[PDB]
């Protein structure tokens, strides 16, 4: 059950990231290697902010 | 001399399905008479390569994220 | 050392919270400060050290030199006061 | 034949390259392999959390109650869900659980199942869904090389550990409850053996 | 006497900053943990590729 | 058997109810996710519930 | 007599409530249900029951396990085991040798029907799968019910004197027992111990 | 692999073609739609084979260990 | 010769010359060592190969 | 290919695959910083190439190596001063955003200050 | 390269879950095509114009779903087990 | 098992709506990895709006079971 939650978390992260990185469909370059890393970091950070706010008291 | 598990084989197929779904949607490969055009084939080849790079990076990032939380 | 985007501008925040008619407001407007050169002027300024340190602490709290100055001055006050009492 | 060093190097560079290849092969397989440790090897010293530190530290125990009250989801107490919709399902002789997402449910079920961890050789799995690899040796060789990488072929224990950390991260950064965090306190030190000519630090 | 000159120099710097309208935090300022930005410790090295040369 | 079937049916209904609500919220909310009409969101949710109810027997089968 | 025991599972299994809140006084003489695996080591404490000479038998009981090895494929690092001493019962002096090392105290609890439960618990880390695919992860669990008790202390007037070097023990010394058996959960071990209770056979 | 995986493949292919055929016009079912679905199925399978070949080929050509031509 | 033997020709042992010559090579090596397989003799395309700059000192 | 050709090709690839195998081995007790991005790497390389383009005419005309070394030594000292700032800030950088900012400052400093300094010293020579 | 992973009951349940998600995807697809999710429509009412589109959607799904699955299975031609 | 399922559903809802806010606020970008203050504010606003909408939906459903069941 917990593994499924992580798998959904990972799969959703990849989908949202790729739709942003590969918008132009051009072949990826070594710089795009790190751009995909950056979006993943922002996705995780955005989740932390959103989840934290939802559980904020009142 | 290497061994592969059924789960890993299933996971590999899952990546192939994800790549095919995204590339088909983006490249509109279904607009033909059953034979892929040269332009469509080139776009699919580029899309497949990008997914292969992307999936490996995503797998590495998740593993490192898990490890960082670990140690 | 702090990048422009990583700077919290705490000094600006304190400056904004200050009153409309303030000496710091006048300095921002362009008022220039000159240390007294006469003996009488220096003697008067001798008693303004505490006020200057407090406002600087408020303006530049967490600043290394200011924070160090407060710690040393506070320790010297305690050390001198107890020695005088003894 | 003029033995000038620059032009003589033409003959020398190829022979030196071969010798380096032999040396580097031995260095990778035997010397570096045995002496080196991969994936940031270090020593872990655990400590128990003492009752002095446990004073009013864990104020929440039922994580479920907090999730229900604060999670952004419709109330689960409604009785409509009993018969809201109708489905043609039967032969449910054992308890079944539902996994969310239309793309990750299959992967989760495969991970849960034990038979999915049986090892299979390449000569037995040389058949992709639509492509056959038995007559495409060039594709088959790439297929083997693709699975050689450990990221795409990992043991269950590695996958289980990876999932556990991700869940811990999700819960802690979402609910901010310390029950999910490790109870033990870990002190980590790198005990690197510097008495080796094969691996050096920086 | 010990702190008169030290205080005057600090006051002089403060006035000079105000005149130039430099209200940003000066150098050698260390904020508490709350205002310190966390450090990203997740680094993914780029995939290795044989050089075409 | 009956209890397990009821539990599965409840799980399917809850997942379907949540998923349809998300679809309406995504399609309805606008202005960088800062504005939405609650009543319109409810109306969208009810309409999709009816559509899914009619589509459930046709698609969900054991063959 | 009310027979309303408390099931210690989940986070409680790793951090016992009495240890957590330092309320051994309030938790004393309470029925507690625990699940885990015993250790081979056994400890004997001199005591008389029903006027017959004998020894009280104590065994460690691993209530939670934590794994802190991220280099799984490289090294098989030992886990951190959280355990509590449980009194297995009382045996006569003449039958002390009959106590088998690592004896089968209670039959293992039946495996759960739900398939999703065949996963390492987020808190305890145990896996009740009868045949775990990972050999290192394999573990057998047994269910026991007992009464949490307060550790004893030295009392010369009560003829409760212990000679650690000579292996003579008359009062339960949880601190010493934890040290000799080398159990990580020393603080909880000293806090209290459970006494297993079974229905009249 | 398990037969459920094949069913998921069929579900994805059916959904993709349903989007392609009825997403644009959304008209009543006719005989010609049967041919359209057949044509869509063949095109999708060819696309799946093409992307799979490239996906496997690229990750296989990515270096993994020191080359040994023996 | 780049590093003449005349620096310590009085000594028949050449132990000081060995240290001096190796040190000079290492200083050259520190500059070109990571480009050897990209724009020097260790390129895969042996046709357009360039001799290593520190060859003579080596 | 022939046996000799295959051995030579195998040797070249293995010599180029040193990084591939050294990546797996990493040290725990290490001060790890965020590497400069590829995009910033190229921009700094482009900035250096611009300096070389400006310097190429003067150095080639010069016939004594002593003068060339002096120009190289003076320019290196100027560049090294900014290098220390880049390394110090990049090492302390806590995100790629800070790393990008430091690299942008370093390259912009080269383009403006470095070009003016290089133009000035070359004219003197 | 099919293998025996799940049992009969487990295999059937997975298919039901897959069908359930297909229904949700089709539900969203038909709703989007029929344009029954607009910002200018209020109330939980379905006009006959939209109902006709929904009815066409339902008939198309029913007629094509069984046929398409059989064709895909024939094309896939997965080998038997054991 | 019911408590486990409710927790599982709750977390999945948190992930799904967290992704939705990220996409709508356009916080996903490749130029850097740090979310700016403005982007962080957007996520909080999106999270607040989602919470309010669910709160309104829960209240009306509790007040009146308008669902056809």
């Amino acid at each position: 059950m917990e593994q499924n939650t992580t798998q959904v978390f990972s799969d959703l992260a990849y989908k949202v990231c790729f739709k942003v990185i590969n918008d132009k469909n051009k072949p990826f370059v070594l710089h795009d290697e790190q751009r995909l890393a950056n979006c993943l970091t922002r996705y995780v950070e955005a989740f932390n902010v959103t989840s934290e706010y939802f559980f904020r008291e009142r | 001399d290497t061994e592969v598990s059924n789960h890993n084989y299933t996971q590999a197929v899952a990546y192939l399905n994800r790549a095919t779904s995204s590339c088909v949607k983006k490249c509109d490969s279904l607009n033909n008479n059953g034979s892929l055009s040269s332009k469509q084939e080139s776009c699919l080849k580029t899309c497949a390569e990008n997914h292969a790079i992307a999936t490996k990076i995503h797998a590495e990032y998740i593993r490192k994220l898990a490890e960082s939380k670990y140690l | 050392m702090i990048l422009p985007h990583n700077n919290r501008q705490l000094a600006r925040q304190y400056f904004d919270s200050l009153p409309e008619n303030d000496i710091n407001r006048k300095y921002y407007e362009g008022l220039k400060y000159e240390t007294p050169k006469t003996f009488f002027g220096r003697f008067l300024n001798q008693f303004n050290i505490d006020a200057k340190l407090d406002t600087l602490s408020k303006f530049y709290t967490y600043q290394k030199t200011i924070r160090a100055t407060q710690a040393e001055l506070q320790e010297d006050r305690k050390s001198y006061l107890t020695n005088s009492l003894l | 034949t003029f033995g000038e060093l620059q032009t003589a190097d033409d003959y020398l560079h190829v022979l030196q390259l071969r010798s380096q290849n032999k040396w580097v092969k031995n260095y990778w397989n035997r010397s570096l392999q045995e002496t080196g440790k991969t994936n940031k090897a270090h020593v872990i010293s655990p400590q128990e959390q003492l009752r002095l530190s446990l004073i009013n530290q864990y104020k929440s125990l039922n994580l479920s109650s907090s999730i229900k009250h604060n999670a952004p989801f419709i109330n689960r107490d409604l009785y409509v869900f009993d018969d809201l919709f109708s489905y043609n399902l039967g032969d449910i002789t054992t308890k079944k659980s539902l996994f969310n997402d239309k793309n990750s449910f299959l992967t989760s079920y495969s991970y849960l199942n034990n038979n999915s961890w049986n090892n299979n050789e390449f000569d037995l799995i040389d058949n992709l869904p639509f492509t056959t690899l038995f007559d495409n040796n060039d594709l088959f060789n790439n297929y083997k090389s693709f699975f050689q990488d450990s990221i795409f072929n990992s043991p269950k224990k590695q996958l289980s550990s990876d999932s556990k950390q991700l869940f811990k991260h999700i819960i802690y950064r979402s609910i901010k409850n310390n029950i999910i965090q490790d109870y033990t306190k870990l002190v980590k030190h790198e005990d690197f053996d510097e008495y080796s000519r094969w691996i050096k630090r920086s | 006497q010990k702190y008169y000159t030290h205080m005057e120099h600090l006051w002089t710097v403060h006035v000079n900053r105000l005149n130039q309208k430099i209200l940003e935090d000066p150098l050698y300022t260390f904020y508490p943990q709350e205002l310190n930005v966390p450090k990203h410790n997740i680094i993914v090295p780029t995939i290795f590729r044989d050089t075409p040369q | 058997e009956d209890n397990y079937a009821a539990d599965v049916q409840r799980q399917f209904n809850r997942t379907a109810f949540d998923s349809l609500y998300k679809i309406c919220y995504n399609s309805l909310v606008q202005k960088n996710g800062s504005t939405i009409d609650f009543q319109k969101q409810i109306d969208c949710h009810q309409r999709l519930i009816q559509v899914f109810a009619k589509i459930a027997p046709i698609v969900v089968k054991v063959e | 007599a009310k027979d309303q025991p408390f099931d210690v599972d989940g986070f409680d299994a790793k951090v016992y409530p009495w240890v957590r809140e330092n309320n051994v006084n309030d938790w004393e003489y309470k029925l507690v249900k625990m699940r885990g695996y015993f250790k081979d080591q056994r400890f004997f404490v001199r005591r008389k029951r029903d006027g017959k000479e004998g020894f009280l038998v104590f065994a460690p009981f691993v209530t939670a396990v934590e794994r802190v090895n991220h280099r799984l494929k490289q090294k098989d690092l030992l886990p951190v085991e959280y355990s509590v001493f449980v009194n297995l019962g009382w045996v006569p002096v003449e039958n002390k040798k009959d106590v088998e090392l690592g004896g089968e105290v209670c039959p293992p609890m039946d495996a759960p029907t739900d398939s999703t439960l065949f996963v390492n618990d987020t808190f305890t880390g145990f896996n009740p799968d009868p045949a775990n695919p990972e050999d290192t992860e394999q573990v057998t669990l047994t269910e026991i019910t007992g009464i949490v008790r307060r550790g004893e202390q030295q009392d010369i007037l009560a003829r409760r004197r212990n000679w650690n070097k000579e292996g003579i023990y008359n009062w339960v010394d949880l601190d010493y027992m934890g040290k000799i058996f080398r159990l990580f959960n020393l603080d909880a071990i000293n806090t209290a111990y459970i006494e297993r209770v079974v229905p009249s056979f | 692999m398990d037969p459920v995986l094949g069913d998921v493949i069929a579900t994805r292919i059916y959904k993709a073609c349903f989007k392609h055929v009825y997403g644009k016009n959304m008209k009543a079912y006719s005989e010609k739609d049967e041919a359209k679905f057949d044509q869509c199925l063949t095109s999708y399978v060819e696309s799946y084979k093409s992307v799979t070949n490239h996906f496997i080929t690229y990750l296989g050509q990515l270096p993994k260990k020191g080359l040994s031509l023996d | 010769t780049v590093v003449p033997t005349q620096t310590f020709y009085q000594m028949q042992d050449y132990y000081m010359l060995c240290g001096l010559r190796f040190e000079r090579w290492f200083r050259c090596d520190l500059v070109y060592h990571d480009q050897r397989h990209t724009k020097f003799d260790q390129v895969k395309n042996q046709k357009n190969y360039k001799t290593y700059p520190c060859y003579r000192e080596y | 290919m022939d046996t000799i050709q295959k051995m030579n090709y195998e040797a070249t690839v293995n010599m180029g695959r040193q990084d591939l195998i050294t990546r797996e081995y990493t040290f725990y007790s290490d001060y790890e910083f965020i590497p400069i991005q590829e995009d910033r790497k190229q921009q700094m390389e482009d900035a250096l190439n611009n300096l070389h383009k400006i310097i190429h005419p003067t150095v080639t005309q010069l016939k004594k190596k002593a003068n060339v070394q002096e120009i190289q030594d003076r320019v290196f000292r100027k560049l090294q001063g900014w290098e220390g700032e880049l390394n110090t800030c990049v090492f302390s950088a806590k995100n790629v955003r800070d790393s990008n900012f430091c690299a942008d400052r370093f390259t912009n400093r080269i383009n403006t200050e470095g070009v003016e300094f290089v133009k000035q010293i070359l004219r003197e020579y | 390269s099919t293998r025996k992973i799940f049992d009969s009951e487990e295999q059937s349940f997975i298919r039901l879950v897959d069908k359930f998600y297909l229904g949700l995807s089709l539900t969203k697809l038909c709703a989007q095509s029929c344009n029954l999710l607009r910002n200018d429509i209020s109330g939980s009412a379905l006009t006959q114009k939209e109902k006709d589109c929904l009815s066409i959607c339902y008939n198309n799904i029913e007629k094509t779903q069984s046929a398409f699955y059989a064709k895909v299975k024939t094309t896939m031609n997965l080998p038997a087990v054991e | 098992s019911d408590k486990r399922k409710i927790q599982h559903e709750g977390i999945i809802a948190l992930i799904n709506y967290s992704t939705l806010c990220a996409q709508k606020c356009d916080v996903l970008k490749g130029h850097d990895d740090k979310i700016t203050d403005t982007e962080e504010q957007c996520l909080r606003v999106c999270a607040e709006k989602i919470r309010q909408t669910f709160e309104f939906t829960n209240d009306i459903y509790l007040k009146n079971p308008n669902l056809t069941k």
